[PDB]
């Protein structure tokens, strides 16, 4: 079923370990997952002012 | 943010018209206006630091619910980018445009009786940069036409010559005065350094420039997802139920 | 009867070595069993039937 | 018949009503995420003897890098935040904040905003009405702790009524000599030396003998919801910096010792349940305000 | 003579019996190290945008899933951790919690500690009793800080008793005024304004002049076993949590404004040695039930 | 005409002048960073099961291997330590502690012994001087919440003056009863209950009137600059532990309840600015000490 920002959220049964571990996993990666956007303003505090 | 972006009579017209009340308006209470206030500039003084608020700053304050205050809202937005809080003004007027208010008789709001000199004082036209003091003529030309009172946008130009001279040369009737008008009325644009101003009105200014430059990128997106399924508000079709108040 | 089992593998352990030196090397071996030990995003919108 | 009140609870000054959307929230609850980062970095920078990791958390905090000629303060974020904490304190306070920099500012970083996911215990205790009669003497000392000296003069015995509100939870009395307390019309127990009662149960009745003074101590508790990251030792060092700094010098507006007497001050007032929601907002800035000002010293 | 005492030490009452020991203290070590993983995995799930940290968090201390709908309890562990406070409590308390789910919820992690690793310093001052002659007025008002004011109405300097019972490690004595103080049948020395003394040193003679009142601060520091777990700040707390839930709600037993008063009243008893044992104990399981309830509020 | 001062005020001793400069600095810094891995270290055990993390911990701050037959003490770290604290404390103290072994632990890790990084906000109260004229009683109790009873028994209206230093920052005033307070040669306002000075305006004058006696509370806040690592709460420890364990006890010296008394006295002397520096070093040794001890107890 889809979410209210456009994923899509898959219920299954599945173990708990496998769960954890793998839901786990795809938090760490997201953290360092952002927009293009978010990627050029943090290019731009990194460079001289022109 | 838009509104002040606008550099050219024809483009500060044409958002004006596409524009509703809704966002002149505001729906903050914020303070009273005028009140000598010590504020918080660490960056410079220990002390704090003494001003006086005004409605030119870019946050809300509180206004009275007559044409009077609906006129200080509408000069504010256009010179400084926020409005104020006027309770309860009703759908009728919210769903027309800023400029239907200022040069069109359907709206269902007199403005004869407007001062010009008074309202200046409120807005505080002395503390005004050579752009906002141009915008401000340009409604109260817009206004003056629209009712009649030409002759008293003439007699409050001479008693304040320094707006004598930067007055706007547009006729409000005429075409050909708007497309020929070289006027840069820009505030905010595209260069300033991230730091803090000692005033409340250049601390407020300079935040709407830095926030410019990712304004012009960002806002994109993310309005296509507010009103893709959304009917536009100005000049929405109702019932004409009632204006009241008014 | 019936019962569901989770199968994540049988790992021994020896009880005189560190612990937490066998948990180790063991987790590097989980992570690369189920396949998030490198960068990666969840592609599970499309396995579905109507 | 004589009353006396407690001093802290005496005309709560209005607080301030706005920056209290979910957007202002957010930005309290961004300030407080990175200021915290801010002290964590300065830690690891005088320990590695290096300005990177310093650099990193200021230039995400005042997304401005460094400079030797110029000084450090914090930045857009740190005026904001400061003349912020202004606003909720009265009402006379001046709202100079627009608000594409609360927007602004609240995108740095992904919280909830949501200031109800915990709660916290507040000590002060509130006594809101002491009557006593004409031949009895009654003065009430303290905030954290009330002591209430009673001294009776008059021929027979007299009866004191006590007060603590509706709000506390529970209030825990100690006496120097054991003492009489029930409710209204209720028989009089045996002395006893500690009593715990509830103040929503009703006014309390103390009969007072004419021997000697009796002294009563009053320890209370009461429950205010608060977000997660709230905690007192941060937030009770932040009050006195803001006091000490000149951020309360508003007019006419009252004084406190502890956030613990703001707080529960502000409850008591005719409409203080949303009164106490803006003070929990104010403890979540001055908490970022506190871990902010160690993190940048300024003499 | 006239004798006056502290509030807090009159009249301790029996301390429960049951759940205190080798297999019941290691539950409470469990539960608090759990509960501390449970708080801990809250700010950071609050913190970032994804709940993972307290799914896992609740599953091990709850044994079941979380859900959006279903409020959010604790498990058995919050249900057999709530009893036990109320059992430690008092003696008249129920204590119908089985063993068997005891043992069961303590395999759930294991603990490299015990009860008497470490230490805590406790700063009640216990005034056993202050011995006064006929003429002099004394009050004792205050725990943390106690607070004795003396009067004298008569012809000349009487001598006040201090006893301040043989447990506490120092009490340090401030006086509005200076003032004189020496042990029992010993001369006195030149007057001072602080005091440091150790109170198995024996009962203490004030000399007290007649005319404007005498008012002595005490403050005192006690030494109890605690586990290395344990933190004063968490467990007053815990202690105010569980007096507003109506943990202690049981018939002919005293109430308590600290923790810290508790433990101090328990021990100034006798058979006291034996009632700090299990005062210990229920002062971490109050760290528990403090960190459990502030991650999950009902 | 009488006056009246706070008790903690009174006599501040002269405090230690070694262990003060670069290398004595970062020896405490170091203590204090390796005595929080120690605590740590307990909580690692439980979650592996194991002793390892704790053997690790206690051999980089002892520079030996823990034993089983002999009781953990810290070695030279901790004997270090516990010599250097004692030095602070009074300028009769011996220094004996070697620069050579001061230098060789402060090896041990990386730090900067930068006591001026920070701030912090200290309670204690100071009142110098309450003067009162004659039929007219004036009684100061407390530390860190100063409580003056005024009593008139005179015919009239008395002026009393207050006197809070020139150091703390901010005090808050609040009555039992609402008074009128204001500055020298200023005019009086209505009656209040509460005040909020800067103790560096001025001596301030209170009335009070013939009647029932006027209890004034006084609460203050002054800033002194600590190191990044500073915690009030350890530290405060610290200072019960090592009064309790004597370190303290050498002669011609003051003894306080706090820390928070300590160094608002020591920074009210004649030139209590060379006091203040010290001071916070002793803050930070014992902080490291309460810490250490707490986890090798002794």
């Amino acid at each position: 079923y889809p979410d209210a920002d456009g994923n899509d959220v898959s219920i299954i049964f599945s173990g708990a370990m496998s769960h954890a571990i793998f839901t786990y996993a795809q938090s760490q990666w997201n953290k360092n997952i952002i927009k293009l956007d978010d990627y050029i303003r943090e290019i731009t505090l990194t460079v001289p002012k022109q | 943010m838009d509104v002040l972006s606008k550099g050219s009579l024809k483009e500060l017209l044409a958002h004006l018209e596409k524009t509703p009340l809704e966002e002149a308006i505001s729906y903050r209470i914020g303070t009273v206006p005028y009140q000598n206030v010590l504020i918080s500039r660490n960056e410079y003084y220990n002390q704090l630091y003494p001003d006086t608020t005004s409605l030119i700053d870019g946050v809300s304050r509180e206004g009275q619910r007559n044409v009077n205050g609906l006129i200080m809202s509408i000069i504010s937005y256009v010179v400084s980018g926020s409005g104020h809080y006027i309770p309860n003004i009703g759908f009728m007027l919210l769903r027309r445009s800023i400029l239907d208010i200022l040069t069109k008789h359907d709206t269902g709001l007199v403005t004869n009786n407007l001062n010009y000199g008074i309202i200046a004082r409120n807005l505080t036209v002395s503390k005004m940069n050579c752009e906002q003091r141009k915008r401000m003529l340009i409604c109260f030309k817009l206004l003056a036409y629209k009712d009649g009172n030409q002759n008293d946008y003439e007699i409050y130009l001479n008693q304040n010559i320094p707006l004598k001279q930067i007055a706007p040369n547009f006729i409000p009737g005429d075409m050909r005065t708007v497309i020929h008008n070289q006027d840069q009325l820009a505030i905010v644009g595209i260069p300033l350094t991230q730091s803090t101003e000692l005033s409340i009105r250049d601390d407020n200014a300079k935040s709407y420039k830095l926030g410019y430059v990712d304004w012009y990128n960002s806002n994109s997106f993310l309005r296509e997802r507010s009103e893709f399924n959304l009917i536009r508000l100005k000049d929405r079709d109702t019932k004409y139920g009632k204006l009241n108040g008014w | 009867h019936a019962l569901i089992k989770e199968d994540l593998g049988q790992w021994p352990v020896e009880t005189g070595i560190s612990l937490v030196n066998q948990a180790g090397v063991f987790a590097v071996q989980l992570a690369n069993k189920l396949g998030i030990d490198k960068p990666f995003v969840l592609d599970a919108g499309s396995n579905y039937f109507t | 018949a004589n009353r006396a009140t407690s001093a802290f609870l005496d005309n709560p000054h209005p607080v301030g009503v706005n920056y209290v959307d979910e957007g202002s929230r957010q930005f309290v609850a961004v300030a407080e995420l990175l200021a915290s980062k801010l002290i964590d970095s300065s830690r690891e920078s005088d320990e590695s003897n290096s300005d990177v990791p310093f650099v990193q958390a200021y230039s995400k905090f005042a997304d401005d890098n460094p400079r030797h000629l110029r000084v450090k303060t914090g930045g857009k974020m740190a005026n904001a935040l400061t003349n912020v904490i202004r606003s909720y304190y009265s009402i006379n306070a001046p709202a100079i904040v627009p608000q594409v920099e609360i927007d602004r500012l609240a995108s740095k970083a992904t919280v909830s905003g949501d200031m109800y996911n915990s709660y916290a215990i507040f000590n002060s205790v509130p006594i809101v009405e002491v009557l006593s009669p004409a031949r009895t003497t009654v003065s009430i000392v303290g905030s954290d702790r009330a002591d209430v000296t009673m001294l009776n003069t008059g021929a027979g015995a007299a009866n004191i009524t006590f007060n603590f509100g509706q709000i506390a939870e529970t209030v825990i009395l100690k006496g120097s000599v054991p003492f009489q307390l029930a409710r209204l019309n209720q028989p009089m127990p045996a002395a006893r030396f500690t009593y715990k009662l509830r103040p929503l149960d009703g006014p309390f009745i103390v009969v007072l003998p004419v021997g000697n003074p009796l002294v009563i101590s009053a320890t209370a508790a009461t429950r205010i919801q608060v977000p997660l990251a709230f905690n007192k030792a941060l937030v009770e060092s932040g009050f006195q910096t803001a006091m000490n700094d000149g951020l309360f010098d508003i007019q006419n507006v009252n004084y406190y010792s502890s956030f613990d007497e703001f707080i529960i001050s502000q409850y008591h007032a005719q409409d203080g349940i949303n009164r106490v929601s803006t003070c929990v907002i104010l403890g979540l800035a001055l908490q970022a305000y506190d871990q902010m000002r160690r993190a940048l010293p300024v003499r």
